RNA sequence: CCCUGAAAAUGGAUGGCGCUCAAGCGUGUUACCUAUACUCUACCGUCAGGGUUGAUAUGAUGCCCUGACGAGUAGGCAGGC
RNA sequence: AAUAUGUAAGAAGUCCUUGUUACUUAAUUGAACGUGGACAUUUGAAUGAAGAGCUUUUAGUGGGCCAUUUUUGGUAAGCAG
RNA sequence: AAUACUGCCAGCUGGGACUGAGGACUGCGACGUAAGUCAAGGAUGCUGGCAAUGGUUAUAUGCCGCCCGUCUUGAAACA
RNA sequence: AAUUGUUGAAAGGGAAGGGCAUUUGAUCA
């Protein structure tokens, strides 16, 4: 027949990288976890309880509760026509702290900065982000750069 | 189309470990700038580690004939992919200017390899300056002395679609 | 052609003009039509937007609901203002002076505020006195109280009122909704 | 007589023709799978500062 | 009613742009540059015909 | 009730000194047109003369048409032209190039037709082919107190103010460029020029980028 | 490119007529014809944004202004003989 | 690798002071909810949006096929998947 | 110096076809120092012929056009 | 009405019937 299990087609998923095998380091058991939170999923495969699910591998989701060893976590999963939330508890050893966040506390905080140094004159903050805009104009020296001619080689027929 | 000469410099986007980044130059046949700014690049990142996106073109201009006026022999290697292969070829034309002669020699290859202008590509053309080094005789033949050839056979055109006395193809 | 991001030709889904045939009715719908669009207070634009709703979207408001309403800091000297029936709540003692216009005034409300010392008025006397809706206060009863509404989507771990005809045991208590018979809802 | 058994083919037509839509977020969420111990804290702490500010401001 | 088409009805454009009327008269599309002129450098010359 | 000459007369006032402002504004504007002109031709001579190339800064400012049907579309490229507002063929509009402009193109170039404009044909587009966008509305822009009553809290009253905002791209330019409708542009008059228009333009034919080359075909169209 | 390889049964298919510095083959450039496609205009219907009780004067479900759209089986709704 | 895919790019935010708890900490030590107080041009990347959100009812549907690409069984199939 | 190519003209002008919607004024502009005028939020003036144009039907011509309804992914079928 | 006979009109190289536009014949304000 079929077979749809829970770790069904996850033998390099919930697999140990390659010479990282072993205990987990202590590091992990030393973060601290508040509810808000935002925080990715990664399965290890040494510790087999509070494993999360195929689906919710490699997922971000808000951190809403704390327990002993185990945080609760709302992932927005795609069922039909319609995003459903699902409340999942999962160990500390599977989840880890998402760098996006804390870049985004950073951009907060120099935002402020800048709102406060040059609003104390006034002028131009101009405090939003802008994307890669064209090049301006430029001038080259030919100074010991002289350009060089370049023609297409023939071809060859090398083993 | 009418082919014409670009000639265009460019170099890699300067960075702060490598300022003034060197610059290469090509000249290619082309219709208009952007063929020749594509054809550049195409070019480009098939010798250099090079990229659109991880460089720019400082120059692009048309380069005319000297002497547009003067009938001259061209050499020109190429190498072109066929159905089965690459191959390089070595072609003598007879031309007033280089486009021309690049133009003839496209329609050459098109007509008598079954080859296209994504698959000719141009090594080099030069112009030979001495009538001894030609090695082709479809060339050679047309530097004879004394070159007099009648036209037998002239076809007139008609402007109706009715003549009522028998035309007579002399010349 | 357009390759159309929306619906084409689709209505705005509000109730223009009302659906009954109540003569008076539409006259009071002409008179505040005209005043929410010669005027610019959002009130007349308000009470003209009710004044489309249904038997269902209009429930009634309580006298004891106009008095709560009222007992509100600065609402003491408002006129009350409600778009559909006033009834009459036995449950209330005390009904405080004041002035509330409606369409429709239940006789046991209306002998209650004119002994108390108030004044039924109508939307059009209502208009009159406050062209543009000023010192007034709209009261809107409760719509999902209902007893229709309770049994709106039903479902597995909603307990949303199952649509039955008899009440008591062994009628839609068995297995389905005890943990002794196998699941429960 | 056989059949066709499974497809995907027009289902996320389907299920975009009606935009797939994210849950609606509240400010206050749902207090359920939390710690009972911290809940019964925060009902405490929550009637304790209610009547704080009753007591404070009127 | 009607959408009448700059670039061809006078009192349309003058309406637009009032500046039409003094562009007209001082007849700005046909402005002669100019006089300058200047040399390219050698290595540029040499650049061009480098074969 | 005589005062009607008196508000008659108010309103010439106060129409001829909004002319007065518009004239000098559209004086500045092209004395700094030519001013910047002149300015690049004698950049690029001066770079020339003195043994170096003159890097041309890319142009900020392009001009995408589109020369496909509205069937045999793919979901994603379907969407980036919605929201590109391109949802009739020969339909153009106007884009800032930015990064993300610039891949959003790349996704839906074999549909379009997109290059850098000139100051005429933009001027030619917005005389001929402009509209507003006023209450949902496709209003024609036949004077400039449309113009100042849409735009006047950015600093735009006028045409040829709406065709500079278009031509520099601004503080402003977001808003000057939404406020248009799309302009809805019939076929080439002379004809495509090529056979096959689903080719690229190196390929030999309409699709693709044609920098510049795209004023002949927008006035050709328009 | 062409030729041998290359043989199926009613009489027949680059559609055929026919074509040989082609009207066959590859490529380069202009002009020419057209879809219910695109731009404008006239009319009808639908939708949206509005004006119009300061009248004798009626149909404010009436009149007028502006913009956009108009395919379709099963099926739903609405207006009419 | 490419493609495909999740999250964040702000007022439901940040910062200063300090009220509550039967949680916790050696402990006013942490957590949650708070009061007061400060930050509206440029409210915190680009683009777009005949506006968005929410509820009730129900007709028909539950035999599909073909096209590009990836690809299973089969020598192949206008074969099946 | 001229010329080829490209792009611009808020430079001028010759010829041809379709369209005439709206119905006392309201607005934005130009000429005219000023009266007043205008190609400026949709065409008027003059003149000619008749008191045939045009509607319905039959034939003819150029082009197109398979038999109604149902089952079916597929109908006009030799269902 | 299906069907049939006469009178009057039209068409008819292995079908008839219809649509797009017009000439001709008959008729019509």
């Amino acid at each position: 027949g079929k077979s749809h299990g829970y770790r069904s087609r996850t033998r390099y998923m919930f697999q140990r990288d390659f010479r990282k095998h072993g205990a987990v380091h202590l590091s992990t058991y030393l973060k601290v976890y508040k509810v808000g939170d935002i925080v990715d999923i990664k399965a290890n495969g040494s510790i087999q309880k509070g494993m999360p699910h195929k689906f919710y591998q490699g997922k971000t989701g808000v951190v809403y509760n704390v327990t002993k060893s185990s945080v609760g976590v709302i992932i927005n999963k795609m069922v039909g026509n319609r995003y459903l939330e699902k409340r999942l508890n999962l160990r500390v050893e599977h989840i880890k702290h998402s760098k996006c966040r804390q870049e985004f506390l950073e951009r907060v905080k120099a935002n402020a900065a800048k709102r406060a140094e040059a609003k104390a004159q006034g002028v131009a903050v101009q405090l939003k982000r802008q994307p890669a805009q064209p090049r301006e104009s430029r001038i080259v020296s030919t100074e010991g750069n002289v350009p060089q001619t370049l023609a297409p080689v023939p071809y060859e027929t090398f083993i | 189309a009418h082919f014409k000469e670009y000639q265009v410099i460019g170099r890699r986007l300067p960075t702060e470990s490598v300022p003034e980044p060197k610059l290469f130059r090509m000249r290619i046949f082309a219709s208009n700038e952007v063929i020749a700014k594509s054809r550049y690049w195409y070019f480009l990142q098939k010798l250099h580690k090079v990229k659109k996106a991880s460089g720019e073109i400082v120059s692009i201009n048309q380069i005319n004939e000297a002497h547009p006026t003067k009938v001259k022999n061209f050499g020109v290697w190429v190498r072109y992919d066929s159905r089965s292969g690459t191959h390089n070829m070595y072609k003598e034309i007879r031309d007033v200017s280089r486009v021309a002669a690049v133009e003839t020699l496209y329609q050459d290859m098109a007509a008598r390899h079954r080859a296209r202008f994504r698959s000719i590509h141009i090594l080099k053309v030069a112009e030979i300056e001495k009538t001894a080094d030609v090695k082709r005789q479809y060339v050679k033949q047309f530097l004879t002395k004394d070159l007099k050839f009648p036209l037998p056979h002239r076809v007139q055109k008609s402007t109706k679609t009715f003549s009522y006395k028998r035309p007579s193809t002399f010349y | 052609g357009i390759d159309h991001t929306s619906k084409q030709h689709k209505r705005s889904g509000h109730r223009t003009a009302p659906k009954s045939d109540n003569v008076y009715l539409k006259l009071l719908v002409k008179l505040y039509t005209f005043l929410a669009r010669r005027t610019d207070a959002p009130f007349n634009k308000v009470v003209l937007k009710a004044l489309f709703l249904s038997k269902i979207n209009r429930p009634p408001v309580s006298v004891s609901r106009i008095a709560r309403a009222l007992k509100q800091e600065g609402a003491a000297n408002k006129t009350v203002v409600v778009v559909g029936t006033v009834t009459d709540d036995a449950r209330i003692f005390e009904f405080p002076k004041t002035t509330v216009a409606a369409l429709r005034f239940t006789a046991g409300a209306r002998a209650k505020i004119v002994k108390a010392g108030g004044e039924c008025i109508t939307l059009d006397q209502l208009a009159v006195r406050a062209p543009k809706g000023q010192n007034t206060l709209i009261l809107r009863g409760p719509r999902n109280s209902r007893e229709a509404v309770r049994h709106f989507g039903m479902g597995p771990h909603k307990g949303k009122a199952p649509r039955i005809l008899s009440t008591g045991r062994k009628f839609e208590r068995a297995r389905g909704r005890r943990r002794s018979k196998g699941f429960k809802v | 007589a056989k059949s066709k058994n499974h497809t995907a083919h027009n289902q996320t037509r389907k299920a975009h023709r009606n935009g797939i839509k994210k849950p609606k977020t509240y400010k206050y969420p749902s207090l359920k799978g939390v710690d009972p111990k911290f809940r019964r804290n925060h009902k405490h702490a929550l009637h304790g500062t209610a009547k704080a500010l009753a007591a404070a401001k009127k | 009613v009607l959408k009448k088409n700059p670039l061809k009805n006078k009192q349309v454009l003058l309406r637009l742009n009032p500046y039409a009327k003094v562009f007209a008269a001082e007849k700005l599309g046909s402005k002669k540059a100019e006089k300058t002129g200047t040399k390219p450098a050698a290595v540029f010359t040499e650049t061009l015909k480098h074969d | 009730a005589e005062q009607v000459a008196a508000e008659r007369a108010a309103r010439k006032a106060a129409n001829k000194e909004k002319r007065a402002i518009i004239l000098e504004r559209n004086a500045a504007y092209q004395k700094e047109y030519e001013t910047a002109e002149r300015n690049i031709i004698q950049a690029k001579r001066d770079a020339k003369a003195a043994g170096s190339y003159y890097v041309e800064a890319q142009h900020k400012l392009v001009f995408v048409v589109r020369i496909k049907g509205i069937n045999k579309i793919p979901p994603k490229p379907r969407k980036v032209l919605q929201l590109l507002r391109l949802t009739r063929i020969n339909s153009g509009t106007f884009v800032k190039v930015t990064k993300a402009t610039l891949e959003l193109l790349k996704l839906i170039e074999p549909y379009v037709a997109y290059g850098y404009p000139s100051y005429s044909t933009i001027r030619q587009l917005v005389y001929k082919r402009g509209f507003g966008k006023i209450n949902k509305q496709r209003v024609p822009l036949s004077d400039n107190a449309i113009i100042e009553a849409n735009l006047g809290k950015y600093g735009i009253l006028s045409i040829d103010d709406l065709i500079h905002e278009i031509i520099t791209v601004g503080p402003h330019f977001k808003q000057a460029n939404n406020f248009l409708w799309p302009f809805k542009l019939s076929n080439p008059s002379g004809g495509w020029g090529v056979p096959r228009k689903f080719k690229h333009f190196i390929q030999g034919g309409s699709f693709g980028n044609r920098e510049e080359f795209i004023n002949k075909l927008v006035k050709s169209m328009n």
